[PDB]
Parts: C-alpha cells; structure tokens; sequence
RNA sequence: UCGGGGCUUAAGCCCAGCGCCGAAGCUGCGGGUCUGGGGGAUGACCCCAGGCGGUAGGGGAGCGUUCCCGAUGCCGAUGAAG
RNA sequence: GGUGAAAAGAACCCCGGGAGGGGAGUGAAAUAGAGCCUGAAACCGUGGGCUUACAAGCAGUCACGGCCCCGCAAGGGGUUGU
C-alpha cells in the first residue's frame, strides 16, 4: 500500500524576480506551492513549500502587455466592468500582477486557496526576515 | 531485507517473514513455492535483466480463501436496464520465509 | 390555493433553521427586600406587598 | 434513581409546549418553578403541573428528596389530534388538526 | 387461491433502505433510496476502473518529482529503464524513492548509463 | 476571457527527430458463464480455444408469494407466524 | 372486527379541578390497562457518538487522513476533512 506522509515542518524559500518572465515565474513558484518537487507528493495535503518573492515591481515581460493586457474585474453591479491595464497595475500596487498569476496556476478548491495563503509576495526586497529564506532560482 | 518479487500479475516489495495475500495459485494448502520472480534487494541486488538471475524468494502457501464480495452493478436510465452482480474475487495468502535471493 | 406558491417541500433541515431564532428566554427575576420571594425587577408581586 | 410524571393526551400542541418543556431541561427543582411560574405561555400551566407531580412522586414515593431534585430530562410527544373541519369560502372545505401533548418530566437527586 | 401481497414487498423494501443507510435526508428514507443506490452502483463500478489511473498517476508524480532531483524527465528516467531491460519499476513500487531511496539513486545512473 | 492563468529565438506557425504521458482498446494474473474441441468406453469433473455493450423483441434457467397432494405425518411454550 | 386462560377491569395512598399519571395490587405476560394481540413505514421527539459558520451543491462514489466504537492483533463498524 502506497506510502503516506505525516505532518512535516514546511520548507521556505526565496525568490528574486527582477527580470523574470512574470508567467514564466508564475509557474514554478505555482510548482512549488504544491509540495510537487518533493517525491513523496500528497494532492488532498497541502504539504508545500512557503514561496517568499521579493522584487516583484521588476518582472519582465514580453511583448506589448505593459499597455496592451487588461485585467478585469467585476464588481457587482450595473457596468461594474472595470478594466485595469498592466501598468496601472504595478504602477500602484504591483505584487498583485503575480499574485494574480500564481492564483491562477493554482488549483481551484480550498486547498488551492490554502496554497495561495503559503505564497508571500512583495516588491523590495526587506520581506519579514525570519528564519528560513533559503534563495532559489 | 529489500526484494521486489512478481506475482500474479503484479509485483510487491517483500520483507523477512510477512503475510501478504496475491493472486490465486495452484500450490497445496500449506506447501513452500518459491517466487522464482524476484528484482532488486536489501542492497542493490539491482535487476540489470528483467528477472535476476541467480535469485529466489520463498514463501508458503498459508491458505488460500475468497475475499469480501463486490456489487458490480450496472443501470443505463430511460432504458429499463438494471444488472445486480456478487463477485467476491478469490486470494491465496503467504508468509514469506527466505528472502535468500 | 393561488398565485405565488411554494415550488418545494421545505425540508426538515431547512425547517428546523428557519427555527434557530424560535427558543424563548427564561424571565428576569430577582429576590425582593421583602420576602425571599421572586419578583420580576419594577414590579411589586402578591405576597409580599410594598412600602410607600 | 429517577422519579418519573406523565400527562398525557393534553391539548395543547406539540409545538408548542416543546418551547416551554425546553425552558426547564436540566434545571433545579427549585429554580423550574420559578421560571414555569413567570413564563408568558399557555403551555407553562401544563409543564407546570406536570412538573408539580413529577416531584410529588418524587418523594411521597421514593423518598428522594425534594430540597434536591433536579429536571433530569422532559420532553413532550406528539398524540393524536382532532380533525375539525372548517367551512371555507366558495365552499371547499379545510380540516383543523388541533393536536394535543403527551408531556412528560423526569428528576433526579441532584449528587453527594 | 388468493396470493395477497404480505412481506414480500416490506422485506424487498427494508433490503434496500438497509443499502441506502447513511446517505443525506431522505436518500436514507424510501426510494429517493433507490434511485441513489441506482447512481452509487454505477458511480463505484466507474471509480473501480478509475482507481487505477488514479495511482498511475499518484506514483508517476512521484518519481517524476524524484529523477527530477537528480535532474531528468520521468520521460527519460523511464525511457532507460526500457533500455536498461528492467521491468523492475512497475511505477508502483518506484515508491523506492520514497523509503529506501538508495535503490533508486541506484536505478538512475542505472538508465542513465543505459541511456548513452 | 484563447477552458482559464499565462505565453514572443514561444507555451505561436512551418520542417525533421527522439522520448514519455494517455481508454473500460491490447497484455499480464485471477474468476465467471455459455459454445465448440479433447480426456474420459462412461456419467463424472478436468484442461485448451473462443463468444459474452444493448431499446423494441425472440429464446433459456431460476428465485419468491398464496393454496393442494406428501399430513391420522413432521416442527412447535425448551416459543409457530409475523 | 381482535385485553386476558379467567375481569381477576387495577381497592388504597400520593400530585391534579378534572384528565392523566406515580406507587400499591391482579396476571404467565400490563410497552396485554381497556377502541387494550401482534404493532411495520412515513412522520414528531429525547439522549449519545462523529461532523459543520471562506463555502459551490442530483448530495453520491474512489482515496488518504482524524475522531468514536467492537476485537488481544491482522480486522471491522460509525462519522467526514481534503
Ligand atoms: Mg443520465
Ligand atoms: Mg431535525
Ligand atoms: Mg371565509
Ligand atoms: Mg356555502
Ligand atoms: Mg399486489
Ligand atoms: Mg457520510
Ligand atoms: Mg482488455
Ligand atoms: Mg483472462
Ligand atoms: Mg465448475
Ligand atoms: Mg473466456
Ligand atoms: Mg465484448
Ligand atoms: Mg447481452
Ligand atoms: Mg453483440
Ligand atoms: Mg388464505
Ligand atoms: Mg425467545
Ligand atoms: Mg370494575
Ligand atoms: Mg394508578
Ligand atoms: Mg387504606
Ligand atoms: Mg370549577
Ligand atoms: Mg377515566
Ligand atoms: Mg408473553
Ligand atoms: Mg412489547
Ligand atoms: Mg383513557
Ligand atoms: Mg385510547
Ligand atoms: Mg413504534
Ligand atoms: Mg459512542
Ligand atoms: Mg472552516
Ligand atoms: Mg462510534
């Protein structure tokens, strides 16, 4: 009978996105977010590293998007459209455009979300120091 | 020690005495086959081949029995089809002596 | 028997929720000067009476 | 050892009385009185009395005592209800249950 | 001669309610029963042929996120493998990976030196 | 809104290639049943091969309910039916 | 339509205006107590176990896990988090 993990101490790590494709980026930092790179995987757990990204405000990213990529966002309401371009984006807050594509990639249940909440985003760096922090790529 | 041997269809990590139920076998109610199928072990026997070759697992025929029966049933809607079936699949059990590869 | 009715059975879950609010609470009582009596507060309470 | 009172066939419905019967559950003696006593409902009158024999039995029958005696546990069944009928305008007519209680309350001495 | 119902159709009845314990509200209460237990068969009879994918894929994911470490493609780890003539990895017992880890270190320069 | 996230010497398009994933398909191991072949003089049971999605519908074998023969019997208060 | 073999139909005390109950008593049995044999289902309730207030649902199914329970264990039962 396969093999099954018990509660662990979850692993952190740190992220430098500073010309970084912001997709591109998204993605691991989605892999990680799954305890997925670990070989003793569990979908209905949640045993994922705790992904810290700083120098958001920096992703690269290709093509016209900056003026081109508009993000929706529906309010309730009669004509609640609201359109935001890319720009206006990081412009004021931008940890968002990665936030708003790490959600992405992750699955769709609670335990999706309980994975977005491991996710710790900000531009910088100067990320609470803590303890682990151990730098990746 | 580690050893991985194959039997009925399907392959199972093997220990120094344990029971482990496996696909039906013609053996006597209590004799001795010896699972000529083995491939690794507690120290890299490592199955270059397919099989490894001068090795061998044995294990003695506990007894074999039927297993907790299954509904298999089947119902197609709109269509006055229904099928209800018992099917309790049969399993052989074994304790496992040599791990003597 | 007319125009809007309704399209369920209510069901005994749903029932009993709408009914979470329906429990009462007990009275406000409290032991007059007099008497070791219980009075609801501001009232006066036969046997027992009152002063001025 | 518990000291059981039963009044069946009361009518007054379930429903009803069940709001009552909860007031008191696990309560003093001493204390359900008070509280059946000043209870806005129809349905304290019957908890009441039910209750009153409850202890009456209680002790004048088990010699459990009174100063001591707690609602265990009471609860009220459902029995079965009088259908009326009731003349309805454009002449169908509809049928009343007016039901009716089987309540009934349970104490025991309190502990030692 | 009259053959009036009797049991017979209380006891038909009882045998599926029985089946049908513990399913929501009234699922657990007639033939709203029959009906669940109708869909429950073929649901489990569905899930039976599932179950294996289910863990095909469980294991896969779990040496893919094993090789991966010592940097390779299931798709090539498993692609030696063939080379390396080993039938030993049915993938469910690539669950070396997890206890024993050794074995399966082992198993990779094994494919890899299979490879080229 | 391209299923979405997201993608730009690509995660797009064309050309060539090697991999792996991937169904209830094919294999493996076990088991049903029926049809055929064989053992067996035989019945018996055993082995080998193959068929076994299905509405209208045709065919087959069964299960249970009431009653009758079996009952001047048998079970039944040490407990019938339900 | 049906208490029970027999009325032996529950004296008497207790709470209550009564009803109805609690004791006492009869009976093999009184959840056989009087529209009383048996007493199923829907339906209402009380107590206990598991569970639930960031969550999306033909209500199940497959898996793993936590809790509770039966068994010395291997096991099983209940519940349901993902
Ligand atoms: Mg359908
Ligand atoms: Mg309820
Ligand atoms: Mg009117
Ligand atoms: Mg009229
Ligand atoms: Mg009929
Ligand atoms: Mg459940
Ligand atoms: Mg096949
Ligand atoms: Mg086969
Ligand atoms: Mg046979
Ligand atoms: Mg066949
Ligand atoms: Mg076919
Ligand atoms: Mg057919
Ligand atoms: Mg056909
Ligand atoms: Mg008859
Ligand atoms: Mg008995
Ligand atoms: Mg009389
Ligand atoms: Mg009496
Ligand atoms: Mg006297
Ligand atoms: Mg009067
Ligand atoms: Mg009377
Ligand atoms: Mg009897
Ligand atoms: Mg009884
Ligand atoms: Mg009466
Ligand atoms: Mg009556
Ligand atoms: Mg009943
Ligand atoms: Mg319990
Ligand atoms: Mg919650
Ligand atoms: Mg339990």
């Amino acid at each position: 009978k396969t093999y099954v993990p018990k509660q662990v101490e979850p692993r952190w790590v740190l992220i430098d996105a500073e010309g970084k494709t912001l997709g591109r980026l998204a993605t691991k930092i989605a892999t990680l977010l799954r305890g997925k790179h670990r070989p003793d995987w569990t979908p209905n757990v949640a045993m994922g590293d705790f992904v810290v990204v700083v120098n958001a405000d920096k992703i690269r990213v290709t093509g016209k998007k900056l003026e081109q990529k508009i993000y929706t966002r529906y309010s309730g309401y009669p004509g609640g459209l609201k359109k935001i371009p890319l720009e206006k984006m990081l412009a004021t807050h931008p940890e968002r455009v990665l936030e708003h594509a790490v959600k992405g990639m992750l699955p769709k249940g609670p335990l999706g979300r309980r994975l977005f909440k491991r996710l710790k985003v900000y531009a910088g760096p100067d990320h609470p120091h803590q303890a682990q922090r151990p730098e990746k790529l | 020690m580690f050893a991985i041997v194959k039997t009925g269809g399907k392959q199972y990590r093997v220990e120094p005495g344990l029971k482990l139920r496996v696909e039906k076998l013609d053996a006597e109610p209590g004799a001795t086959v010896e699972l000529p199928v083995l491939l690794l072990g507690g120290e890299k026997t490592v199955v270059g081949t397919p099989v490894v070759e001068g090795a061998s697992v044995v294990a003695e025929v506990l007894g074999h029995g039927r297993g907790k029966k299954i509904l298999v049933s089947k119902f197609k809607a709109k269509v006055q089809y229904r099928r209800k079936k018992g099917h309790r699949q049969p399993y052989t059990e074994l304790l496992i002596k040599e791990i003597r590869g | 028997a007319k125009h809007p009715v309704p399209k369920k059975k209510t069901s005994k879950a749903r029932r009993d929720a709408r009914r979470s609010h329906h429990a009462l609470t007990p009275p406000i009582l409290v032991p007059c000067p007099e008497c070791k009596a219980m009075k609801p507060p501001h009232t006066v309470c036969p046997e027992c009476g009152y002063y001025a | 050892m518990e000291a059981k009172a039963i009044a069946r066939y009361v009518r007054i419905s379930p429903r009803k009385v069940r709001l009552v019967v909860d007031l008191i559950r696990g309560k003093s003696l001493e204390e359900a009185r008070n509280i059946l006593r000043y209870t806005n409902k129809r349905g304290a009158y019957f908890v009441a009395k039910v209750l009153e024999s409850a202890a009456a039995n209680a002790v004048n029958n088990h010699d459990m005592l009174e100063d001591r005696l707690y609602v265990k546990a009471a609860y009220v069944d459902e029995g079965p209800a009088l259908k009326r009928v009731l003349p309805r305008a454009r002449g169908r007519a509809d049928i009343i249950k007016k039901r009716t209680s089987h309540i009934t309350v349970i104490l025991g001495e309190k502990h030692g | 001669p009259r053959a009036k119902t009797g049991v017979v159709r209380r006891r038909k009845h009882k045998k599926i309610l029985k089946l049908a314990k513990g399913y929501w509200g009234l699922r657990s209460k007639s033939r709203k029963a029959r009906e669940t237990l109708f869909a429950a068969g073929n649901y489990a009879y569905a899930h039976r042929k599932r179950r294996k994918r289910d863990f095909r894929r469980l294991w896969i994911v779990r040496i893919n996120a094993a090789c991966r470490q010592h940097g390779l493609n299931y798709s090539t780890f498993i692609h030696g493998l063939k080379k390396a003539g080993i039938e030993v990895d049915r993938k469910n017992l690539a669950d070396l990976a997890v206890r024993e880890p050794q074995v399966f270190a082992e198993l990779v320069e094994r494919a890899k030196a299979a490879q080229g």
